[PDB]
């Protein structure tokens, strides 16, 4: 059938051919754990002398010609009778991994078409049965660990990014870098050079402070404008920078949940939050930081007040320190449900609301948030909604939610 | 010709000169925002002596700049830093770095 | 109790302890003790040994040469040869030619070793009992080393036996195109003649 | 739970608290979940923000195809088609285009990675230019999702930054503003009719993955449909903070720093808490792997790929890593294993060669055994090897520091591993069924093995062996009950003592003679 057209040769069997490679399989199998060490010796030697006596007649050249053959469609012939050809390549590797898998011997006879397999690894169809063997092949003999070249573990790495996550290439590498005992540096090199610095194949780690937000329970959907006071800052209690930020954020959306689910929490991450405040104070906005300047470039000292501000009936934030304007930019964003201050931290950092009380305000613009809690709500604080609450016995758990100066009058 | 961004103010006027050793407090990570190094995990002030070349380029420009107390976010260009080969496994080919130093004490 | 190291690490533990003096006897034959004025360099002998043993298990042969290079210049090697006889140190390099010879490795190689022989005689029978499978291997150096191991001795020029020179003449056999004669005729002076007077057998 | 309904569970350890197991329970032959255990167990609510996900066969009717330009197909002939948010897997970050085909209103653009909004509408970045005068204000930014509307060719060309095609006519709201940001190519949709999507001047995938010359695309196996589902299952972050308040002033105020241990996948940008790889296998068993492959390829001395590592890795993680007891069974003899062939197994093996060697001095101070007092030897002035350390920094004197190993402190190691020690026997020696990595195994067998590696190593000196002792001897964790593996290291634990007294016994012939 590598002719033009044949289309009636009946010297073909499939069923004859597609039985027999499982009684081979079967034939060429290890034995188990399960069994007692007078027998498991008896079945491990006469599995030895199989394969021996397998090698010396060339079958593993006579079954690398059917793989020299098979590997030109990718789904044929006539197209119903060769429907299981799928089936039979994968199992026809599988017997590639039988005959080399114990003898050394086998595997010295094996060196040399290594290069022609790993040409064939980029098929991606029977790519299992070629990392099986070539698995099989480099940890059983050390002459074959010589021939492989920068090429070929290029190739290798590539076959990575192709495939997502298969612990199997990282079986074969962990081989590739170590023989039965001793230290090939030229491919430890290369493997360190090649996988680690992209840090894209691999599930990069790291670890970071455990971020906590807080609500005075104030809820806001006219200029609305809080301060701060913040009064000791440690710059670095861990072995790495400490975080402070302050800002205002929506209820309809995002359930504030610590580190889990977007990159570490905190404030200014998503995109109904909207927060400020650095050492050089520049903004958050969907976790992402601009670069906003002030005449001082200053932090989040010990002796420092803020000034945010917040506008009704219009979409306009922008902030300030000490009065002076920073040129806060946060402008035309949706209005969907309410708003209300999330002032964030991580550090040993204690602050002071300035609500009422005040130390030090202007009230430019016109509102302040002591007015905002008018009719019957109190000045008491939480912990953004508080899916935890940190006790002893049991943190009690809850549901979700159940969900303003303009009502509508009733009409007749 | 490096990019100097202070983060916290030092004293201004105190610029180290040539023939000190200068300790620093650094903490790099690339562009991205992966942190490749740092200089607290260890828990070990850096040391080095300015014009004797051992650091790249850019940091000793970039801390030659700095002052007593002040802390700065070091933006070196790839050509300043390890350049076209890059580092063997720890910095991709040409890609900027981002350090956040902090110098400490003088010589 | 399976996993059977268990059962090999308890009873060689199990052992030990009812047999104290013979752990004293197989501990005896490695002490040695030196004089405070070289305390300083055979320290720099351990440090630059290990780098010959560590590198036991790898263009990668440039480290061993120059770690050759620091052992043999050092000023405790020729001072107690039975230090450099008793911690193996013939027979790591040995094991790393045999690695070798499954170029210029060699040839640095063995020139340490025909330095070996020539400082101390017991030092010579020590490096004589290799000499079996160290005839055969004729590159072109590595039979030298079988030379100065028999080089003056009389009693090591007595001791070899008949089927050890007849695989040098069966080499020479070999030479019927030569070149590679002019060696092998350079072993079998030392084995006949050794001090001045032409050993009969 | 409900609506607004409050609950409370307790999983045991509050016998005080258990108000009604007296009168049932004890004498009726039950047990509460007190029996064992001296952690908390975790907790695994499920989540109210929604996370994109693969598509497997878990629908009435949903099958993407891998057909071969080279499409991706679909069906929802069902009960409920409702919404299916869909984008693919891998995103691109800052010249290619990508093609879909809708038979029958359903939307196509862009998902940055930040967007759990499951919303049946059209809704959504929008800052201002600053320039520290006021006096721009006009634009830095728009995006967030895109929104367009036989055959419909829609075709999302990007960079650089982005347009829109429609069959040739390219509409609107070209969103030019993305300064660096990761563009998930990505479709909302409802279904009415099935067979509704295909997918894919150069063209695409070339712009996507690490070959990029491969102007004809190719699909791979790694890309994958990924639909927005709601619920997966979140740790309960066990420790929270011990954030205090005040009234006048309101100072709100906190001391006792927590850190994570997180990871973030690179391809499907998001950073996941380690825990949560107890229950998640496939993200287990590589990452698993990962830290095997770390070990084998910085193995028997490699003094530069172990520079190399010390970046990757990164000291203060693996002194959480120690310390952390909940982490999974393998992920801890990882971390174990990776600290031990970094920074410990360059020394070892360099004394462990030297240990049958036992050349000594003979001056005054090794005279001047007492040869019997009448293992936590006195004076012992043999000739061991020496150990040197090199900082991993990064300067360019690099080829005089790769040459010995990197160096973290010994200090604070040698007396976290002793209070890891009594920690250990003393908790788990009443038989509970928790310990640290489920089973025993991963509890002892790389606490032993870090223990082992560092009495080898010439530190744990009289003052502390005094105290190593007690843990063993008490004259007791040789005296418990242990499975196969941990004894195998109990015994070469017991080894290098009864090997110590020789060492000590030939330094006191050579002080007598």
């Amino acid at each position: 059938l590598s002719k033009k057209a044949k289309a009636s040769t009946v010297d073909l069997p499939i069923e004859s051919v597609s039985l027999s490679l499982q009684d081979l399989i079967g034939y060429f199998h290890p034995p188990d754990e399960h069994l007692e060490h007078e027998d498991k010796q008896n079945r491990l030697r006469a599995l030895k002398n199989r394969q021996n006596l397998f090698q010396e007649e060339g079958m593993i050249n006579l079954v690398l010609e059917c793989i020299d053959r098979l590997h030109v469609y990718s789904s044929v012939a006539g197209r119903e009778a060769g429907e299981s050809w799928k089936s039979i390549l994968n199992s026809l590797y599988e017997l590639l991994a039988a005959l080399i898998r114990g003898n050394r011997k086998n595997c010295a006879q094996f060196s040399g078409s290594l290069d022609w397999l790993i040409s064939r690894l980029e098929r991606l169809e029977a790519s299992s049965g070629i990392l099986e063997v070539l698995h099989c092949v480099l940890v059983e003999s050390p002459e074959a660990l010589n021939i492989i070249k920068e090429g070929h573990i290029k190739s290798i790495i590539s076959l990575l990014d192709k495939h997502g996550r298969n612990h199997k290439v990282l079986d074969v590498l962990c081989s590739l870098c170590v023989c039965h005992g001793v230290a090939v540096r030229s491919n430890q090199h290369l493997i360190c050079d090649n996988l680690l610095p992209g840090r894209d194949l691999l599930l990069q780690t790291r670890l970071v402070n455990h971020v906590s937000s807080m609500r005075p329970n104030i809820f806001l959907g006219k200029k609305w404008y809080y301060e701060l006071m913040v009064d000791h800052t440690e710059p670095f209690v861990t072995a790495e920078a400490t975080h402070l930020r302050v800002g205002w954020a929506s209820t309809e959306g995002y359930s504030p949940y610590p580190g889990g689910g977007e990159e570490w929490g905190g404030n200014g991450v998503g995109d109904d939050l909207f927060s400020y405040g650095f050492d050089g104070l520049h903004l958050w906005s969907g976790c992402i930081a601009r670069t906003v300047s002030s005449p001082n470039q200053h932090l989040l000292r010990t002796d420092d007040v803020i000034s945010c501000c917040l506008d009704l009936s219009a979409p306009s934030i922008s902030f300030r320190i000490n009065g002076q304007p920073v040129q806060g930019m946060f402008e035309n964003f949706n209005i969907d449900g309410l708003f209300f201050p999330v002032v964030s931290f991580s550090a040993g950092i204690k602050v002071r609301f300035l609500l009422g009380e005040f130390k030090f305000l202007p009230p430019p613009g016109y509102a302040p948030c002591y007015e905002a809690v008018l009719p019957k709500e109190k000045l008491k604080v939480e912990h953004s909604r508080e899916y935890k609450q940190e006790r002893t016995y049991t943190r009690d758990l809850l549901g979700p939610t159940v969900s303003a100066f303009t009502p509508i009058p009733v009409d007749t | 010709g490096v990019e100097i961004e202070t983060i916290s103010p030092g004293d201004g006027r105190t610029f180290p000169k040539k023939g000190q050793t200068c300790v620093v407090h650094y903490t790099g990570m690339l562009q991205n925002g992966k942190k490749f190094d740092s200089s607290r995990d260890r828990n070990k002030p850096f040391k080095f002596r300015i014009g004797k070349q051992e650091v790249i380029k850019g940091f000793e420009e970039g801390a030659a700049q700095m002052s007593l107390g002040q802390r700065a976010k070091l933006t070196c260009t790839p050509d300043v830093a390890y350049g076209a080969t890059g580092h063997p496994g720890v910095i991709p080919p040409n890609a900027t770095l981002i350090f956040d130093v902090e110098l400490l004490n003088l010589e | 109790i399976e996993d059977p190291e268990l059962v090999r690490a308890m009873f060689v533990l199990l052992h030990r302890q009812y047999d104290g003096i013979g752990g004293l006897v197989r501990a005896l034959p490695k002490t040695y003790t030196i004089n405070g004025v070289s305390v300083e360099d055979t320290i720099n002998l351990l440090a630059s040994l290990g780098q010959i043993r560590s590198l036991l298990s790898v263009e990668e042969e440039k480290l061993m040469i120059r770690g050759l290079g620091d052992i043999m210049n050092n000023k405790v090697f020729y001072q107690h040869p039975n230090l450099m006889r008793a911690l193996g140190m013939h027979e790591t390099v040995m094991e790393v030619m045999v690695n070798v010879l499954g170029p210029k490795m060699v040839a640095n190689c063995c020139r340490f070793l025909c330095y070996f022989c020539r400082i101390s005689r017991q030092n010579q029978k020590a490096m004589f009992d290799h000499l079996s499978y160290l005839l055969e291997n004729s590159s072109v150096t590595p039979l030298d080393v079988a030379a100065a191991s028999v080089m003056d001795n009389n009693e090591l020029a007595l001791a070899l036996r008949e089927p050890d020179l007849e695989k040098v003449v069966r080499y020479l056999a070999g030479c019927g195109l030569p070149v590679e004669g002019e060696r092998y005729l350079d072993f079998l002076r030392f084995a006949v003649f050794c001090n001045g007077e032409s050993v009969e057998e | 739970l409900g609506v607004a309904q409050v609950g409370r569970m307790n999983f045991g350890k509050d016998v005080s608290t258990l108000k009604y197991f007296t009168i049932c329970g004890l004498q009726e032959g039950y047990e509460p979940f007190a029996v064992n255990t001296n952690r908390d167990i975790t907790m695994w609510l499920s989540k109210r923000l929604p996370q994109f996900l693969q598509v497997p066969s878990s629908h009435e009717h949903i099958e993407v195809t891998r057909i071969d330009v080279t499409q991706k197909s679909f069906g929802s002939q069902n009960s409920s088609t409702d919404i299916m948010f869909y984008r693919l897997s891998m995103p691109i970050e800052c010249t290619y285009y990508y093609s879909v085909r809708i038979f029958p209103n359903v939307w196509v653009g862009w998902i940055t990675s930040d967007f759990h909004q499951y919303d049946t509408a059209f809704d959504l970045v929008t800052v201002t230019l600053g320039d520290e005068k006021g006096k721009v204000h006009e634009s830095i930014k728009r995006s967030n999702y895109m929104v367009c509307a036989n055959n419909g060719l829609e075709i999302g060309c990007v960079v650089g930054l982005l347009t829109f095609t429609a069959n040739g006519k390219d509409l609107s709201t070209y969103y030019q503003v993305e300064p660096s940001t990761k563009l998930f190519p990505a479709v909302f949709a409802q279904a009415t009719s099935p067979n509704v999507f295909q997918f894919e001047a150069g063209l695409f995938k070339s712009e996507h993955k690490n070959p990029v010359p491969q102007c004809p695309p190719r699909l791979h196996v790694q890309f994958l449909s990924h639909v927005l589902w709601s619920r997966m299952p979140n740790q309960f972050l066990k420790v929270d903070v011990s954030r205090i308040s005040e009234r006048q002033g309101w100072l709100v105020q906190c001391l006792e720093p927590l850190q994570f241990m997180s990871l973030h996948i690179p391809e499907e940008n998001r950073s996941v808490d380690i825990l949560e790889l107890t229950e998640q296998e496939e993200l287990l068993k590589f990452h698993y792997h990962t830290l095997r492959l770390y070990s084998a390829v910085c193995a028997l001395g490699n003094h530069r790929v172990a520079h190399a590592l010390c970046s990757h890795v990164d000291e203060p993680q693996l002194l959480y890593a120690i310390e952390n007891k909940y982490m999974p069974g393998l992920l801890r003899a990882g971390y174990y294993d990776l600290l031990i062939d970094i920074h410990l197994s360059s020394y070892a093996t360099a004394r462990l060669m030297m240990n049958n060697e036992f050349i000594v001095p003979m001056t005054e101070e090794t005279k001047s055994i007492t040869l019997f007092p009448d293992p936590g030897i006195g004076l012992s002035t043999s000739l061991r090897p020496r150990m040197q350390f090199s900082s991993p920094s990064f300067v360019s004197i690099n080829n005089e520091c790769y040459q010995y190993s990197p160096e973290f402190p010994l200090d604070i190691l040698k007396a976290k591993t002793i209070q890891m020690l009594t920690e250990a026997v003393q908790e788990g020696s009443l038989h509970a069924r928790d310990p640290v990595g489920g089973t025993t195994e991963f509890l002892f067998v790389p606490l032993i093995k870090l223990f082992y590696t560092l009495l080898i190593m010439g530190i744990f000196h009289n003052e502390d062996l005094k105290h190593i002792l007690q843990l063993i001897e008490p004259s007791g964790l040789l005296q418990m009950k242990l499975p196969e593996p941990v004894k195998l290291q109990m015994c070469l634990l017991l080894q290098y003592l009864c090997d110590c007294q020789v060492r000590h016994r030939i330094e006191a012939i050579v002080a007598f003679s």
